[PDB]
RNA sequence: CGAAAGCUAUUUAGGUAGCGCCUCGGACGAAUACCAUUGGGGGUAGAGCACUGUUUCGGC
RNA sequence: CCUCCUAAAGAGUAACGGAGGAGUACGAAGGUGCGCUCAGAACGGUCGGAAAUCGUUCAUAGAGUAUAAAGGCAAAAGCGCGCUUAACUGCGAGACCCACAAGUCGAGCAGGUACGAAAGUAGGUCUUAGUGAUCCGGUGGUUCUGUAUGGAAGGGCCAU
RNA sequence: GCUGACGACCAUAGCACGAUGGCACCACCUGAUCCCUUCCCGAACUCAGAAGUGAAACAUCGUCGCGCCAAUGGUAGUGUGGUUUCGACCAUGUGAGAGUAGGUCAUCGUCAGCU
RNA sequence: UUUUUUUUUUUUUUUUUUUUUUUUUUUUUUUUUUUUUUUUUUUUUUUUUUUUUUUUUUUUUUUUUUUUUUUUACCA
RNA sequence: UUUUUU
RNA sequence: AUCGUAGUCCGGAUUGGAGUCUGCAACUCGACUCCAUGAAGUAGGAAUCGCUAGUAAUCGCGGAUCAGAAUGCCGCGGUGAAU
């Protein structure tokens, strides 16, 4: 369950997820990556589930990199609470994902098994995903 | 000062020949000598500082100045602008006379004095030595004394290099090793 | 040198009596006696030591 | 140190330039002393007098008397260059000694500041 | 209110506006006394022809045309009043 | 800080008014203020407001 | 001919008042609007890590 | 009431929106002239260390700024010393802001000064918070009025 | 040709490294009687001077190691009109930042002095 | 929930003003006693709930959480 | 005045 | 005669060095000697002990055990109280 360490502000404005991922759109650490084709919020629970799936499939023989970190606190109002009376409490942490973003990379393992590990991880994620190899340019 | 008149005639040329310097403005010289006394336990009694100032006055032959706390530290129980030390700076004739006196009379009076460390230069030709008992200076008398105090003697020289600084110090007769 | 704020500073004839070597040097000391050097009579200060005087078993038994 | 001297000259230089008056800038060295009158723009010298002048070049320059002669001479040059009211610029030197002597000679020989 | 979530965090304060900023822009005619910049600190510095008040207000010392320029060794923004 | 009058010593009845910490300044203050009734700077002495 | 449902204040909040917006009369007459060319200041969208933080991997 | 954000690069702009402060302080912590430069790190040095004071070398500020924050700050607006009372009186061209009532900045002019050798600078403080109308009553002044007249009372005007 | 004073400009002007400069100038430098300095100190400030040296500083010259500047093209954004599956797209007008190629060891003005 | 009250030695209670930790009961060792009580001598003993924060220094000043008490949680 | 127990 | 109230010319533990004896053998683990060091200790809380006269208090001297190894034990005399 990733989460920032001490932060500067408890709560944040909603914001707008718009545009393409021109940064973080390249397999830069491993040889092999799972890239997002759609935009959304990558919850820390989803990050942890797709990391546990990948690790269980690669079996301490390869290396995994996570390029998404949940640094955006998301608040929620509790049930039976009227509108107003301040902003709700923080309940979970998301990362804003744009189309093109790497989410995980794998290195040091067979291409077939890395493909199926990333395919298993994509099933836990709220994104249409594609699987990409690391290129030179 | 006899040591200044000796350095201007013999020691300067000897140092030049020793270090192999091609210009007379390259040979080192002592610029100043600073005597310090950390009396950090003051600002609670402020009589220890009186005695330290008197001892510095008698030792150096020059009225010293009380040095305040530049910052506030709780561990030492000191607040800003609190008098926590004493210092005097000697230049020219006064420093040459003081250093001649220190080398001749006072430095043999250090109890169990084998020598002074040659690696005590800061790395730019300046030397610093500690005197654990201020009674090695004959100016202070054993009859009237507050307590046993110590003192830093920092010799700030014009040398830019460790070896030049120690060659200049040793040309005066400094007890090294 | 600011006027009349510094201690008395006068020439003193330190003398290491062990090697009998003199050191003429201005100092703040006030000696009780005064001994004449080649010049005038300076306040004389005797010195016990100065820079001139300071510096198998089985087989035997 | 020239850096420190120019650091302590800058306040006066900028205030004189705000006032927008002709300024009498001095500059002394352990050998010579110079004085020149700068326009309010700041980049035109319209009168000068130093100890490099042939009248006092071969003489005991680097003196209060040489500063007095230089002040007396720049007062005359400013007088016959149209300048009567200046603002004195000690250039970070203490207003004392050679600089004071030059300023008093200039002030007594026609320039009024 | 089932999950004990909604609670006290009291911050509904804010000061009144101060109406700062550039009043007369570059190239405009200006008469002496007209305020050019209201600012906090010297975001702009007074060059020739403009003075500065105790609250760092820049105002015209004389009639002319307002000029903005970056100048000096600190790359400071300067406002001038040129006699145009 | 308590309020106090500084009253002119010229007998014009003119005063200035100011505040004072009467634990750090426990004695009557006296400054040289301009008196507009005599058009002169005179000594204004502290008084009870 | 032709609004407003705004701002400010209010024992005010569905009332009222000044200002804004409507109308009529008078004064003034291009001082107004649009566009072209042109003089300005900016810290937004975007972007970025130089500061304040935050973050992953490797070396150390 | 002040600072930041919301606030969409002029201003302004709401919510029981997200974050913090104020209801003071100071006769020097004001004016002026003069002078100075910080924090940290490393090295050397009696007690004395991670850190006191001393010396050296790097060091646009990573400090300080009476205080919250922002914006500023080397001509320092930061830090010392001498002398001082401009934390003056009468005002004020002209502007900002603004429903009004208010609020803000201000060169210049007259008088009296303080500092400076002088040109000069000074109408409080780096700025933006530290505040409360009118009525009523008190006080220090004032020839303005003064119910037949002279006074007085009371009222007005200026300050508080 | 060089030096100094004051400016324009404020990194393509800076930093770093190396070389050259002492006839003028500048800088160290000598001394501390006098003027004036030090909460102590002739360190700095100041004065009176030329025995020495260009060591340091400074000035100039050299370079691309760092800094700094920096296209073209593309991309992002964006005003207006239209469409839209609300991601965006089309027409038109604008057009970054980052990065790349590349550039840079400044350029000028007034005055004085030595040559 | 909300508003107040607070949380400190073994326990139960005192502080506090930014410059420090307290009685009492214990507990440990002595001593009196045939031996235990009682009693008398000695001692030891505090992340001052935690966590950010301010300050040179905080148990103390701010903020959060967490136990504790209370007091409220109403109209259809 | 205040001596509990085994 | 000196010290003149001091942690000292008091106190003599502990430690460093060098030795002598006894003994096959002195490291664990002997006793003395010499030189150097010079620790606590300035009269001792609650409490508690012995002593009624040659006693207490104090001062030395012997012996048993024993190759060596008493501040213990067993004795001896000297001075000598207070109540």
């Amino acid at each position: 369950m990733l989460q920032p360490k001490r932060t500067k502000f408890r709560k944040m404005h909603k914001g707008r997820n718009t545009g393409l991922a021109h940064r973080g759109s390249t397999v830069a650490f491993g040889q092999f990556g799972l890239k997002s084709l759609t935009r959304g919020r990558m919850t820390a629970r989803q990050i942890e589930a797709a990391r546990r799936t990948i690790t269980r499939k690669i079996k301490r023989g390869g290396k995994i990199w996570i390029r998404v970190f949940p640094d955006k606190p998301i608040s929620n109002k509790p049930l039976e609470v009227r509108m107003g009376k301040g902003k709700g409490p923080v309940e979970y942490w998301v990362c804003e994902i744009k189309p093109g973003k790497m989410l995980y990379e794998l290195e040091g393992i067979s291409e077939e098994l890395a493909r199926e590990a990333l395919t298993l991880a994509a099933a836990k994620l709220p994104f249409k995903t594609t699987i990409v190899k690391r290129t030179i340019m | 000062a006899r040591l200044k008149a000796l350095y201007n005639n013999e020691l300067k040329q000897k140092i030049k020949e020793e270090l192999g310097l091609d210009n007379v403005m390259q040979v080192p010289k002592i610029t100043k000598i600073t005597l310090n006394m950390g009396v950090g336990g003051a600002s609670q009694d402020k009589k220890l500082l009186e005695g330290a100032v008197a001892d510095m006055t008698a030792i150096a032959g020059q009225k010293p100045v009380v040095t305040k706390a530049r910052k506030s530290i709780a561990g030492f129980k000191i607040r800003e602008e609190w008098p926590i030390g004493c210092k005097v700076t000697l230049r020219g004739e006064q420093m040459y006379e003081f250093l001649d006196r220190l080398i001749a009379v006072a430095i043999p009076r250090v109890r169990d004095f084998r020598g002074f460390s040659p690696k005590a230069f800061d790395g730019r030709g300046n030397y610093s030595l500690g005197i654990k008992e201020q009674i090695v200076f004959p100016e202070v008398d054993f009859d009237k004394i507050d307590r046993i105090r110590g003192m830093d003697v920092t010799i700030t020289t014009s040398a830019a290099t460790d070896d030049e600084g120690r060659a200049l110090l040793k040309a005066f007769g400094f007890p090294f090793k | 040198m600011r006027k009349d704020i510094h201690p008395d500073y006068h020439d003193v004839l330190f003398h290491d009596t062990n090697a009998d070597v003199f050191f003429l040097t201005r100092s703040t000391v006030k000696t009780k006696t005064t001994r004449e050097y080649e010049g005038s009579e300076y306040p004389y200060y005797p010195l016990d030591i100065s820079s001139a005087s300071h510096p198998a078993s089985f087989n035997k038994r | 140190k020239k850096a420190a001297r120019l650091r302590r000259a800058k306040k006066t230089r900028a205030h004189i330039r705000f006032l927008g008056v002709y300024r009498l800038t001095v500059n002394r060295t352990p050998k010579h002393i110079y004085a020149q009158i700068i326009s309010p723009n700041g980049g035109e010298v319209i009168a000068q007098a130093s100890t490099l002048d042939g009248s006092l070049r071969s003489g005991a320059t680097g003196n209060a008397d040489a500063a007095t002669s230089v002040g007396q001479l720049i007062a005359e040059r400013a007088k016959a260059a149209g300048i009567t009211k200046v603002a004195f610029d000690r250039s970070g030197f203490k207003y004392h000694g050679r600089v004071k002597a030059l300023a008093e000679a200039a002030r007594e020989n026609g320039l009024e500041f | 209110a089932h999950k004990k979530a909604a609670g006290s965090s009291r911050n509904g304060r804010d000061s009144n506006p101060k109406m700062l900023g550039v009043k007369i822009f570059g190239g405009q005619a200006i008469v002496a006394g007209n305020i050019i910049v209201r600012q906090r600190g010297t975001e702009f510095h007074a060059g020739a022809g403009v003075g500065m008040g105790r609250d760092h207000t820049l105002f015209a010392l004389n009639d002319g045309v307002v000029k903005f320029a970056t100048k000096g060794k600190f790359n400071r923004r300067y406002v001038m009043v040129e006699e145009a | 800080r308590d309020k106090i009058k500084l009253v002119s010593t010229a007998g014009t009845g003119y005063y200035y008014t100011t505040t004072k910490n009467k634990r750090t300044m426990p004695g009557k203050m006296e400054m040289k203020k301009f008196d507009p009734k005599i058009r002169q700077h005179v000594l204004f002495k502290e008084a009870k407001i």
